[PDB]
DNA sequence: ATTTTTTTTTTTT
């Protein structure tokens, strides 16, 4: 969609056999390295390279040692984390803590919520739109929804009508952002009925949907 | 080799290829050394009538077989001159009475003729394949069998699957990269409906296309397209008859091209030093209109783009509307008609802003309608609508989305998509109590919502009273309208004076001269100097400090610094109205009077 | 082509026999294609066919080799060609189509006879009594289907309908009557050839149909030359019959609410096409309409009211496109809207969605059932002559020049094509003024080029009927 | 896969 013409619609077939399988996931920005298929009216690949969202660009999926010996600091992150705005060291560093992570225990059968869940209310010249966009950009496995918008409603998945027959739970942003962050904007305007959806999902890894007759988890 | 007349046909065609027409005009270093490879050397029948009129008819009476021969003549010539344009020995078609789609009466079969109409049901792409390039890894001979269909010639092979085990039962296998293929397309045509008769249901037509002829436009446009006829299938030995017309070239008519070589840029550079052309330029959207328009300048000009190194970018656009009822529904028209592809919409409608929701509950074909958006045609365009006061609150959300981002992001089972848009849009108005504007209150005499302060980009004033002093002034200008409307100021000639005491001239006051500075004007990049920041900072400080007081505080709702983006990127649109590679203190002055007219 | 037949009597007994019958046409197809002959590579012989099966190979005699099982690849550039329409009609309206259902026939056009006939017509024809299938869980034994052919159509052209599809003395009648300066208010007893009232409002129809002027300019606009009216009041004033009888008086239709509208982006039977019918700005581009019950109609088809009355800013997006058709339309309006003159004189609360409806139109004169006891008994007995005896066909025919439907419609449909008339040098706000259409109108009402302000402020004095409704 | 239908939920001032 970065090369699709203004007056056009993004169009989409890949066939790979053998060992190459399982080398991409739904929704990966990939490079792929032509044969028609028997009025005389698809593609076979070998490799899946992604300069974005791939093994050496992704986190957790030594090389830095020459610089790591040179680099021992905690504050320069703010100097290089979102230089776009002057001041506001604290808000950035608070998010840098959310970028930090590294807190967890699984004692006695139960886990502990080990992800930071920050909320923010306020609206002047604050420009808190460039921050969420900044985080959603740099943050590996990122997401974005709004207060409502369309086909999502800054939520998880729902079996909400008279269209056809599928029962497609349709996992949205809140579904998919796990092991990551789903960065909603203007949550206050989202909905009153919606607040219960953030209630059971707050704790962690828990979104039950007893509407179709299934124990859906979705591991929030 | 048919009957041997084909050869003299070839030679009669090649007799075009020798002298000043050929040597000066036609091909060679007019297409080929410009390195295009788009075969089609454009033909005009009237020359064929002039040299060989019998061969001006060999087409129109039997269009089955002039054609391989045309290709022969061409490939012979270009091979004779250029072995570079020679390794693509193919058909190589070329360019070359218009009746309606309602007016094909069994005939024109064999004829290369014109019909006019609409594009609709532009469809999928398919390849189609030319030959079979076989090799025998036992005996290792790259052999071949061409294919064909009626859609090019009369000849067809045993058109079927790849052959094998036919030569000997040897080691027998295909190869690819060698058996080439053809770009195939299909769609249908409707007449232009304004003519249409009320009693009948109009006919469509069906056509086919080919290689370099693939769809530079869209279903629901109109272009002149020329075609021959064939009809392949049977009629009840089988099943009855149905046809198509084909063998085509292309045009396009409803555009502007633009007698525009590098002279017209010389013109735009000629009137440059004329300083306050701003005046006429603002009198270039109100000849029939008081008031503003110097502000609509930038929404005509779109905006500017700026990106951080090793980062991201900014949405750039401007959107404003305001007053009392009775110029609003006959003002917007100025920008439906003039500035490229800027599309108003309904005001209270859906199924066409951005929404799909797989609405195929009729035919239920392959496609599930993944495209029902008419605001992404506003990508780098302009829009206006009515009913804003009546607008749904479904989209006020969606516009909160847009103004912040200007991208759509929907995943309602078609797909989890997102698509660029760089747009702007306008509005309507209705205060539920009329002539209450400030005395009762400034804001919310109107019937509105106040999340949208910083998301449009100016607050202005529009007001009315029928009067005592302006009573006779209204009278005399309405009359001067009514007869400067009219000639000598057919059914109606030209009206000049009071455009003559005004020392302009409608070929300096004109549309093409107006957009003289658009199309290169909309391609410049005039960076800032050393001066804005200071005064804009002091005066935005004064704006954010003292604009909220002294009987105008209640009319001082939108103070944010998100105006300061607007406060400056308007002087950008102004700075691309004159090609000055800077912006100035004079532009500073000219980019604050917005503030004064808002209330001052 | 003598003497007709019917359809409820014709079977095997009269098969392959040529007949005269009559009905009323419904709709039918376009024209596609046909041919008679061509030839093939395989034998290179003309495709000689009797009727308007499929074969020996004959790509054989190359020594021994045969090639049976039919390699016959048609070469249509060798061919011939004919026409088709495939027509259809419904049987009579007098021969029990009520307690039964109407049966019908399928047809076959050939060369020259298409583009001749559109439905809404009544015809006499000859044909052929043939069928299409072959024989003996459909067809429990052998059932088959009906059709006929085309031969020797002869249509009916019934008399005085057809200045629809198919003198200078009358111009003398036009003009030497037009010289009389007695047409403006003379015809205030004309458009109601059987009714009393609306007299000085018939004074304002005199400008309406003649139109104003689409005086376009060197810059963009094509502004609203067209003009409209509004009326309003309770039932009992015969405002139904006022629009019903007006149907015959240039092009119009008279239905209101839940029963055209927008486009017809649906399919047909024929290789599942999708082709449209348009709107009714289509059917009104110089023609105009008289239409009741704005309020008592679906709220869907009300974005196309502001999208035509204000600008003619029309557009579509059903399939992904804006068929941007336009038209020179205007409308008369009627209603039984909320609470009559007790509502009208006082302020503005009629429609609960917009005050917009007073802006774009000007002449809104009230319909009442006012009590006036001197006339209440008259209108109590203005309704027994109407109720009884079926006499009043042409009682207005004797009038000097307030009749002759044909000549009047032609009067107009010359008049609205004279030139670019204008006027002279010569709450009264901007849309009272933007009446100027009526000013220019009296040029074409006197059939003159020019006119002045205040002789033609006759319209002003008539508008003072309306402005008193919503002055206050 | 569409045509001729019907409710049971999906989510409510
Ligand atoms: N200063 C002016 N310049 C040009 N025309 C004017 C001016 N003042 C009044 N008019 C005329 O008055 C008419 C007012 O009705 P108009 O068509 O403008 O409604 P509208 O303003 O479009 O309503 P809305 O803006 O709410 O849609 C306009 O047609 C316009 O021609
Ligand atoms: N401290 C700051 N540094 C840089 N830019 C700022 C700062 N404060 C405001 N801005 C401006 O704010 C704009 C973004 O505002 P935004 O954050 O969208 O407001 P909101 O968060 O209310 O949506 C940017 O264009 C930027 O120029
Ligand atoms: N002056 C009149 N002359 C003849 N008939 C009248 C008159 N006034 C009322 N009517 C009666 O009014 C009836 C029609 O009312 P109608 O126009 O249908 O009301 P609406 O227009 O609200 O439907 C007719 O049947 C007619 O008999």
């Amino acid at each position: 969609s970065d090369q699709v013409p203004v007056g056009h619609i993004p169009r989409s077939t890949i066939m790979c056999r053998g060992e190459v399988t399982r080398m991409a996931q739904p929704g990966d920005h990939i490079v792929v390295s032509f044969l028609p298929l028997m009025g005389l009216l698809f593609l076979q690949a070998h490799r899946i390279i992604c300069i974005n969202k791939n093994d050496e660009i992704s986190d957790k999926d030594p090389e830095e040692l020459e610089e790591l010996a040179q680099d021992d600091f905690y504050e320069r992150l703010a100097t290089s984390l979102a230089p776009e705005i002057y001041g506001h060291l604290d808000v950035k560093k608070a998010l840098l803590l959310l970028l930090v992570g590294g807190v967890d225990k699984r004692p006695d059968g139960m886990k502990i919520r080990g992800n930071i869940n920050i909320c923010l209310m306020g609206d002047p010249g604050v420009a808190k739109s460039q921050l969420l966009g900044y985080i959603s950009r740099l943050a590996v496995r990122s997401q974005y929804t709004t207060g409502r918008g369309s086909s999502g409603v800054g939520l998880t998945a729902a079996v909400m009508d008279p269209l056809t027959g599928e029962m497609t739970l349709e996992g949205g942003a809140l579904v998919l952002a796990d092991q990551g962050v789903c960065c909603i904007d203007e949550f206050d305007k989202m909905a009153d009925q919606d607040r219960t959806a953030i209630h059971e999902v707050m704790e962690q890894q828990t979104i039950s949907i007893a509407k179709a007759g299934i124990m859906t988890t979705l591991n929030a | 080799e048919g009957e041997q007349f084909i050869k003299d046909i070839q030679r009669e065609y090649v007799d075009f290829l020798d002298d000043e027409e050929d040597q000066g005009i036609y091909a060679g270093h007019v297409k080929d050394m410009i390195a295009e490879k788009s075969k089609r050397l454009i033909v005009n029948v009237n020359d064929l009538k002039r040299k060989n009129p019998q061969r001006a008819l060999g087409l129109l009476s039997n269009a089955a077989d002039e054609q391989l021969a045309f290709g022969r003549a061409l490939k012979e010539y270009a091979s004779t001159v250029d072995p570079g344009y020679a390794k693509m020995h193919e058909d190589l078609f070329v360019g070359f009475r218009h009746v309606t789609p309602r007016s094909l009466t069994s005939i024109y079969l064999g004829n290369m003729v014109c019909v006019e109409g609409i594009v609709t049901k532009v469809s999928l792409i398919r390849p189609k394949v030319v030959r079979s390039v076989h090799y025998c890894p036992n005996t290792r001979k790259v052999m071949e069998r061409k294919y064909t269909d009626l859609t090019s010639f009369e000849a067809v092979p045993s058109g079927a699957a790849y052959p094998t085990k036919d030569e000997d039962g040897n080691l027998l296998e295909t190869e690819y990269g060698l058996s080439v293929y053809k770009d195939h397309q299909t769609l249908t045509i409707q007449e232009m409906p304004e003519k249409a008769p009320a009693g009948q249901l109009p006919r469509s037509v069906d056509i086919v296309c080919d290689d370099d002829l693939v769809d530079r436009c869209k279903p629901g446009d109109r272009v002149q397209i020329v075609g021959s006829y064939r009809c392949l299938p049977g009629k009840r030995g089988s099943g009855t008859f149905r046809t198509v017309l084909l063998a085509n070239n292309i045009s396009l008519l409803s555009k502007e091209s633009l007698d525009i070589s590098r002279e017209d840029i010389m013109l735009c550079k000629k009137l440059a030093k004329n300083n306050d052309i701003f005046e006429l330029l603002s009198k270039s959207l109100a000849p029939s209109i008081g008031h503003v328009k110097q502000a609509i300048l930038c929404l005509l000009l779109g905006g500017v783009e700026k990106i951080l190194p090793n980062g991201t970018r900014l949405r750039g656009d401007i959107n404003v509307l305001l007053g009392d009822p009775s110029a609003k529904s006959q003002l917007l028209r100025y920008v439906l008609n003039t500035a490229p592809r800027a599309i108003p919409t309904t005001g209270r409608g859906s199924s066409g802003v951005g929404l799909t929701a797989a609405v195929t509950t009729d035919q239920e074909t392959g496609e599930r309608r993944l495209e029902a958006g008419a605001m992404v045609l506003a990508d780098r365009g302009v829009v206006c609508i009515d009913e804003f006061d009546k607008m749904s609150d479904i989209d006020r959300t969606a516009i909160h989305e847009v103004m912040e981002q200007g991208r759509v992001t929907i995943s309602k089972a078609g797909i989890h998509a997102s698509l660029n848009a760089r747009c702007s849009v306008l509005a309507a108005a209705n205060p539920v109590y009329g002539r209450y504007d400030q005395y009762k209150t400034p804001m919310e005499n109107i019937g509105l919502q106040d999340s949208l302060l910083s998301r449009f980009d100016l607050l202005f004033v529009m007001l009315d009273v029928i009067d005592s002093d302006v009573d006779q002034m209204i009278s005399d200008h309405v009359v001067r309208m009514h007869r400067y409307r009219n000639p000598k100021e057919y059914e109606k000639y030209d009206a000049l004076l009071h455009g003559k005491s005004r020392q302009r001239h409608e070929k300096i006051l004109s549309v093409e001269f107006m957009r003289k500075y658009i199309h290169i004007a909309k391609c410049m990049k005039p960076k800032l100097g050393e001066q804005a920041c200071e005064a804009i900072a002091n005066e935005y400080s004064r704006l954010r400090s003292q604009e909220a007081v002294e009987t105008d505080v209640a009319r001082t709702q939108p103070i944010t610094a998100r105006t300061l983006e607007t406060l400056i990127r308007l002087s950008t649109a102004h700075a691309r109205a004159r090609m000055s590679k800077s912006v100035t203190i004079d532009d500073a002055h000219a980019a604050i009077e917005l503030v004064q007219f808002a209330y001052f | 082509s003598a003497n007709p037949t019917n359809i409820r009597q014709l079977k095997s007994d009269c098969v392959s026999k040529l007949v005269k019958i009559a009905g009323i046409i419904v709709a039918a197809s376009g024209i596609s294609a046909k041919a008679t002959r061509m030839s093939i590579q395989c034998l290179s012989c003309s495709t000689v066919i009797p009727n308007l099966y499929a074969l020996k190979c004959n790509t054989e005699q190359a020594g021994r080799p045969k090639c049976p099982l039919d390699p016959f690849f048609i070469m249509p550039d060798k061919c011939k060609c004919v026409d088709f329409q495939t027509l259809k009609l419904q049987e009579l309206p007098d021969f029990v189509p009520q307690g039964e259902i109407p049966r019908h026939l399928q047809l076959f056009c050939d060369r020259s006879l298409c583009e001749r006939v559109v439905p809404g017509n009544r015809v006499l024809i000859q044909g052929i009594y043939s069928i299409r299938k072959v024989g003996k869980e459909k067809a429990v034994v052998g059932v088959r289907a009906p059709y006929m052919r085309v031969v020797g159509i002869t249509v009916d052209s019934e008399g005085a309908g057809a200045i629809s599809r198919y003198t200078s003395d009358e111009e003398e009648h036009f003009r030497r009557m037009a010289a009389s300066g007695d047409i403006y208010e003379r015809l205030s007893q004309s458009l109601a050839p059987s009714i009393f009232g609306s007299r000085d409002i018939k004074k304002a129809i005199t400008c309406m149909l003649f139109g104003g002027s689409r005086k376009r300019l060197p810059d963009g606009l094509c502004r609203r030359g067209d003009i409209n009216v509004l009326l309003l009041g309770d039932p009992g004033t015969a405002k139904s019959q006022l629009l019903k009888f007006v149907e015959k008086v240039p092009i119009a239709v008279y239905t209101s609410g839940k029963g055209s509208s927008t486009a017809s982006v649906m399919k047909d039977p024929q290789t599942r096409n999708f082709v449209m019918e348009g709107g009714a700005m289509v059917l009104a581009d110089g023609g105009v309409v008289c239409i009741d019950e704005f309020d008592k109609m679906r709220e869907d088809d009300r974005v196309a009211i502001h999208e035509a009355m204000e600008q003619q800013t029309i557009s579509i997006a059903k399939a992904g496109i804006t068929t941007t058709l336009n038209s020179r339309c205007s409308v008369l309006a009627a209603a039984n809207s909320i609470f009559g003159r007790w509502d009208d004189t006082k302020g503005e609360e009629n429609i609960d969605f917009m005050p917009t409806i007073l802006s774009r139109f000007d002449m809104i004169f009230i319909v009442k059932d006012i009590h006036d006891e001197s006339r209440d008994i008259t209108l109590a007995k203005h309704i027994i002559n109407v109720h009884l005896s079926s006499n009043k066909s042409a009682p207005s025919e004797p009038a000097e020049g307030e009749i002759s439907l044909s000549t009047f419609k032609k009067y107009i449909h010359y008049c609205r094509t004279h030139c670019g008339p204008r006027l002279s040098e010569a709450p009264i706000t901007v849309r009272q003024l933007e009446v100027i259409r009526i000013s220019e109108s009296l040029a074409k009402i006197r059939l003159q080029p020019f006119a002045t302000d205040e002789h033609v402020n006759e319209a002003l004095r008539l508008f003072q009927v309306s402005t008193l409704d919503a002055a206050m």
